[PDB]
């Protein structure tokens, strides 16, 4: 029970989901035809979390693909593990947004979203006891960045009690592939901060840095980045699907991670990661895993964790390990770095243990942290946005579809208020 | 003729109940399927179904299903009653308001129905034992609600709660001071006896004696179960000086407010190197009062003792017990309050403890389990109050409790009650 | 004008002797404190 | 022991008969040549086929159906088709000259020399039958020979046999999409004839089936064969209760005693579900609750009628497959709790359910997928008067100036018939609007 439904939009979210479902299917031992050929009894115990049953005994993911162009889904259907998706669940437009937030949220979005809303409504009412929604999208693209957040607003208006988790690929100024990303990123974050219960930010440059420096293979690819972020996806809910010492679902994480309603932006990481040649030299021990976990370069974001103070953090351990060593190690980590932890909230680290390690690995750790260090991403995004807005460049495109400068001024004021209020606690002392 | 009803709620409650329940069945010779291979002490913990197997007199509750699920899929599936295992749909998620006013009221009715259909069978009901981890949402809320309801449903029946408090520095969650203080407020006026069972002290014990560098929850629960069995053996085994559960609210509670106490056990020792020594009564009872052997992080040297109740099991002899008590009284590092000239209650049972196969412990003739109430316990209340105040200064995490039916001021009266309680300990501790 | 490592290096090879759980959980391998009993005398309660 | 006699008159009747007899032949496992492929012996203690097929004594079986038409085209085509060895040669009654879309040609000039032969053959067929249950008649109304000859046969059997039940799976014209221009005339005339002679009438217009095929099968180029296959599936699902096991067996008699409150009100519109292709079948749930809910939604109606504009009086739902009565009545209770379907006050209980144990058969080369559960629903509603009102409008607007009247008059038809047909259609719509009032 307490299962969640998956919906994805935009090409970035579609590519993330294509690999995420592949990883989940590999974990649960399901072939592309949707037939169970697993080995362990635990593989089938909680299959209801992500999969639905159909007549004849096959399984289908409860995922809804939603977009304005048919090309991306036409590509993903031809790939491996593409047959799992329900053909009805695919909903697509005819024109596309062309990286225009106004198009993706005002003109085409309002007309198109009715069908996908009906489908997600049916999927949600089908579930016996809903837990929440998980969504993947990128804030740098118009169609995703707009229609995803409009759907967030609509789902808030319908299920005020459920929990929603979002995986947002925010644009970083170094590796930029769009010229109008500050505008749609700001317009997205304005609505996103008000509605989303949990949002977690991923950076392509940080993924590149991890893949080059830690993994040390010559040719990083979008497939590799998607695989890494998909492992990060799975590690969050491994504990909901497998037994463990101290089980902690998404709502438990929400309770232990969010002190104030507006501070729900997260930075994540996965351990261990080593090169192919160094696989046999390393020793799998909780000290090693926590040292890799709290390492700066292991982080999924280019924001430096040592540039600020952690408000709180949590770790999900996977495997059969002793609890006492984990606890004492966490205490030692919080002691040796007391300056980088906010002092007025004692013992700001949560740990949970699950007894099932990933496929083929001895032990794994998923790290999530709420820290003040994220403010630099927002600061530089705001700088780019205000620099481009001062000259009103690229502005008529947005203003020509019912949008006006009042919305942009309000969004900029809101975002500045967010960053100011977010750093207000950085220097706070008891 | 004498029976006791056991309640388990929360993750910690279920895990410790599992451990208690293999120990009891191995002690009484009952196979996991419930049948007896080849007098009637088991009546305290079991009740014959009429022909063949025996059903334990326990109930399990949880809102999150997976622990009850693994119990129902484990080897002890045939033992427990399928609809005695009450399972919800969604976990309270560390939120005391969720477990007390949002979802717990929809399951409390079923639990009380089960309590009725268990108590109706019993004829000589002795009392209630309840297990729940305090620093958890569902455990805290459901324990509060159940104790409150049972108090009005039964009245004067004795109730004992085995509460596991957060450790001074090691803890799992980040908001557990909140629900712990709230549960203290709830159970303070509803529980007759409350036992402190924090985890870090048992960690230290298993490190120092068994030399376990990396224990898991199983060992901790095994020691807790051994303590429970040692306490309970007096009702199911004949001994020279028997003690009943009802003779705890009449030996250990100087004033109705003060009913929190901490436990100790001896000897907890390995299976090769205890084996050069006699384990004499004097040395085992000295290990019993050894301050580092307390199961709670509280320094008994920092305060006076009020009362000490010790149960021996084995071939111990009252003369040796008396000689040991004389030595303990003469020793200067342990001092008693003036208005309690004698404060030792001692029970003797000839039934030595049993050993679980594959366990850490070994088997010896003699064992002692000690329950002490002392003035020094207020330190944990003070530290929890301080930790609460630190985060309550800026109203952190308060909005999520407010949004689930809590009134804003509900933390205030809990704060005042804790301050009054520690003041009462201070007042009791002074000299005339 | 890319070895087996293609993102699958998060878990590979790993013969089973690594795979068995650590070296001890909740038991001591120290010769001075080891739980196992003496071979000849398996069961007779050893105190005084 | 139990039998039903089938009549297929008109081009549409024959083209539906082809599909339905193909479906029956496949379902009972009889080869197109007519021979049962042995391996159904061992004292064979079941006459699952006497409802539709009668043995010749050794090997082959013949249907209890008759085919009528005035143009020899389709009849000769069937005679030369793949089923040349199946049908009895002289029960394929073929005319000589087409009725030319004119009611008078088929009702007053050319139908007499054919109806005598048809009645003689029906007598000879019924004599061999020992337990006749009733007649099924398939015809199109917007066609000359269809309407006229069907009316004349209905009149003749009404006096020859009388109390024997007859059910008409007529094809009325669609609202806008249609073939002819003169169809309102002969449609009004044929409904005049059948009102006091047919016990049950079923609406089977074409555009609704077109839209169903478009929405569900996702086929954008449908032809008459698909519609014929759907109608055949409906007929088989309705009649399977006579020849297969069930927990609640329903005879055809449970129509003129459960679905028709008043003698004049015997027009119903049908529905069928599930309708899923072979690609989307394995990805769906196809539960009893879902197939029951989908049956009552307006867009699945076989006829162009909006049920929300009228009330409900009697619904007969037949399930076939592994369905469970607990689930059946649970779904029914959910439907009753649901608001947008409202029943009439004087009918508190309005559902008749039958269960059959044979899952639907699948035709090779067909569109439908193989499923383990299916439902067929027949509904009596007061919103059906809309189609009659619109047909009356299309009639009188062009009747006001007497168009095409000479074509009927010069053939021997009295002019006064149109007036009285208008009269009793007005009376029928008056009765329908009177019944809908609350008590
Ligand atoms: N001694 C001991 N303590 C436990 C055990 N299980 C959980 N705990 C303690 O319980 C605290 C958290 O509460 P849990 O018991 O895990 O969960 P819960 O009581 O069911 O409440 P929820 O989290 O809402 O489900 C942890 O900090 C642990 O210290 C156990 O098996 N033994
Ligand atoms: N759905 C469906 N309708 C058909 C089919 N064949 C004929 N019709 C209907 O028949 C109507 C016209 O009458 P026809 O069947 O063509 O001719 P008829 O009924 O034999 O009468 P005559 O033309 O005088 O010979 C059309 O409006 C169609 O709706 C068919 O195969 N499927
Ligand atoms: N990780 C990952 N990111 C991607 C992939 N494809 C696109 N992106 C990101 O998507 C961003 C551009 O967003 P865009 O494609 O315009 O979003 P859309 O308008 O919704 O389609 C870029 O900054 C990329 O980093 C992929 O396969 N993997
Ligand atoms: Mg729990
Ligand atoms: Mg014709």
């Amino acid at each position: 029970m307490r299962e969640i439904v998956h919906i994805q939009g935009g090409q970035c979210g579609n590519q993330i989901g294509a690999k995420f479902w592949e990883v989940i299917s590999d974990e649960h031992g399901i072939d592309p035809t949707g037939t169970y050929h697993g080995d362990s009894d635990l593989q089938l115990e909680r299959i209801n979390v992500y999969y639905n049953e159909a007549t004849g005994g096959r399984y289908v993911p409860r995922a809804i693909l939603m977009d304005l162009e048919p090309g991306t889904m036409d590509s993903v259907r031809a790939g491996p593990f593409g047959q799992l998706f329900r053909p009805d669940n695919f909903v697509f437009g005819q024109t596309g947004a062309g990286n225009n937030w106004a198009k993706g949220h005002y003109t085409e979005g309002a007309e198109l979203i009715d069908s996908v809303l009906d489908v997600v409504r049916k999927e949600a009412e089908g579930c016996d006891c809903l837990q929440g929604f998980q969504i993947t999208h990128s804030l740098g693209g118009g169609t995703g960045s707009g229609m995803g957040t409009l759907l967030i607003s609509k789902v808030r208006e319908e299920y005020p009690d459920r929990i929603m988790e979002t995986f947002s690929v925010v644009p970083s100024p170094k590796v930029s592939d769009t010229v109008v990303e500050p505008y749609n990123a700001t317009l997205s974050v304005h609505q996103l901060v008000e509605n989303a219960d949990e949002c977690m930010v991923i950076d392509n440059e940080a993924l590149y840095d991890i893949c080059f420096r830690t993994l040390k293979l010559t040719t990083p690819t979008y497939g590799d980045l998607n695989h890494l972020v998909s492992a990060a996806m799975s590690g969050v809910t491994c504990c909901l699907r497998f037994p463990g010492q101290l089980n902690s679902d998404l709502r438990k994480l929400a309770v232990n991670l969010i002190p104030f309603p507006r501070l729900h932006f997260f930075m994540i990481g996965f351990a261990p990661l080593t090169s192919r040649g160094s696989q046999q030299y390393r020793a799998l021990t909780v000290p090693e895993l926590t040292q890799q976990m709290f390492d700066a370069k292991n982080m999924m974001c280019a924001a430096d964790p040592r540039h600020g103070r952690y408000l709180t953090a949590s770790a999900l351990f996977r495997g059969r390990m002793s609890t006492k060593e984990v606890d004492e190690q966490m205490l030692n980590v919080q002691n040796k770095n007391s300056s980088y932890f906010v002092e007025w909230i004692p013992n700001n680290i949560k740990s949970s243990i699950c007894d099932i390690p990933p496929k083929g690995l001895k032990m794994a750790v998923t790290f999530v942290g709420n820290s003040t260090a994220i403010q630099e991403m927002f600061k530089r995004v705001a700088e780019q946005f205000t620099a481009m807005f001062r000259r009103k460049a690229f502005l008529h495109w947005y203003t020509g579809e019912g949008m006006d400068e009042m919305e942009f001024t309000e969004a900029e004021s809101n975002m500045n208020d967010l960053v100011s209020e977010y750093q207000q606690y950085q220097d706070a002392t008891a | 003729m004498r029976e006791v009803i056991s309640i388990h709620v929360g993750q910690g409650g279920i895990q410790v109940g599992n451990a208690c329940w293999e120990l009891f069945c191995l002690e009484h010779g009952i196979q996991p399927d419930g049948q007896m291979p080849s007098d009637d002490a088991f009546n305290t913990f079991f009740s014959e179904t009429g022909a063949g197997k025996h059903v334990p007199r326990a109930v399990f509750l949880d809102l999150e299903p997976t622990v009850i699920d693994e119990v129902r899929t484990g080897t002890y599936r045939q033992l427990f009653h399928p609809e005695q295992l009450i399972s919800g749909k969604e976990d309270a998620a560390n939120n005391f308001a969720r477990g007390h006013y949002t979802i717990g009221k929809e399951i409390v009715d079923l639990c009380l129905d089960r309590i009725r259909k268990l108590a109706d069978n019993c004829t000589g009901l002795q009392g209630f034992l309840v297990f729940n981890s305090v620093g958890g949402g569902t455990g805290s809320g459901l324990g509060s609600l159940l104790l409150e309801r049972l108090s009005v449903d039964y009245g004067k029946k004795s109730k004992l709660g085995f509460t596991i408090y957060p450790s001074p520095q090691v803890s799992t969650a980040v908001v557990e001071p909140y629900n712990s203080i709230l549960s203290t407020h709830s159970l303070l006026e509803h529980t007759d006896v409350a036992v402190m069972l924090d985890n870090e002290a048992i960690y230290d014990i298993c490190r120092r004696n068994l030399d376990i560098e990396r224990p898991t929850y199983t060992n901790l629960n095994r020691l807790i179960a051994q303590v429970i069995s040692s306490l309970t053996a007096s009702l199911r085994f004949d001994g020279a000086l028997n003690v009943d559960i009802t003779e705890f609210q009449t030996n250990l509670v100087p004033y109705p407010r003060i009913h929190f106490m901490l436990s100790s056990y001896a000897p907890i020792i390995s299976a090769e190197k205890a084996y050069h020594e006699q384990l004499s009564v004097a040395e085992i009872t000295n290990s019993a009062f050894e301050p580092a052997n307390m199961m709670a992080k509280c320094d008994p040297r920092h305060g006076k003792y009020m009362a000490c109740s010790m149960m021996y099991r084995g071939d111990v002899v009252p003369k040796d017990v008396n000689a040991s008590i004389a030595t303990i009284k003469t020793k200067r590092t342990i001092q008693f309050v003036d208005w309690c000239p004698t404060g030792f209650k001692v029970g003797i049972n000839y039934q030595p403890p049993t050993v679980v196969p594959g366990g850490d412990l070994a088997k010896v003739m003699r064992a002692v389990c000690m329950i002490s109430n002392s003035t020094a316990i207020a330190e944990v209340f003070s530290r929890l109050d301080h930790k609460f105040d630190l985060m309550y200064a800026k109203r952190a995490f308060v909005h999520w409790y407010v949004g689930e039916g809590m009134e804003e001021g509900e933390f205030s009266e809990a704060r005042e009650d804790l301050a009054a309680l520690e003041k009462d300990y201070e007042e009791v501790g002074i000299e005339t | 004008a890319d070895e087996w490592n293609a993102g699958k290096c998060i878990s590979g090879e790993a013969t089973l002797k690594e795979v068995q759980t650590d070296k001890d959980l909740g038991k001591t391998n120290r010769f001075g404190f080891r739980n196992i009993t003496k071979d000849g005398d398996e069961n007779r309660v050893f105190g005084v």
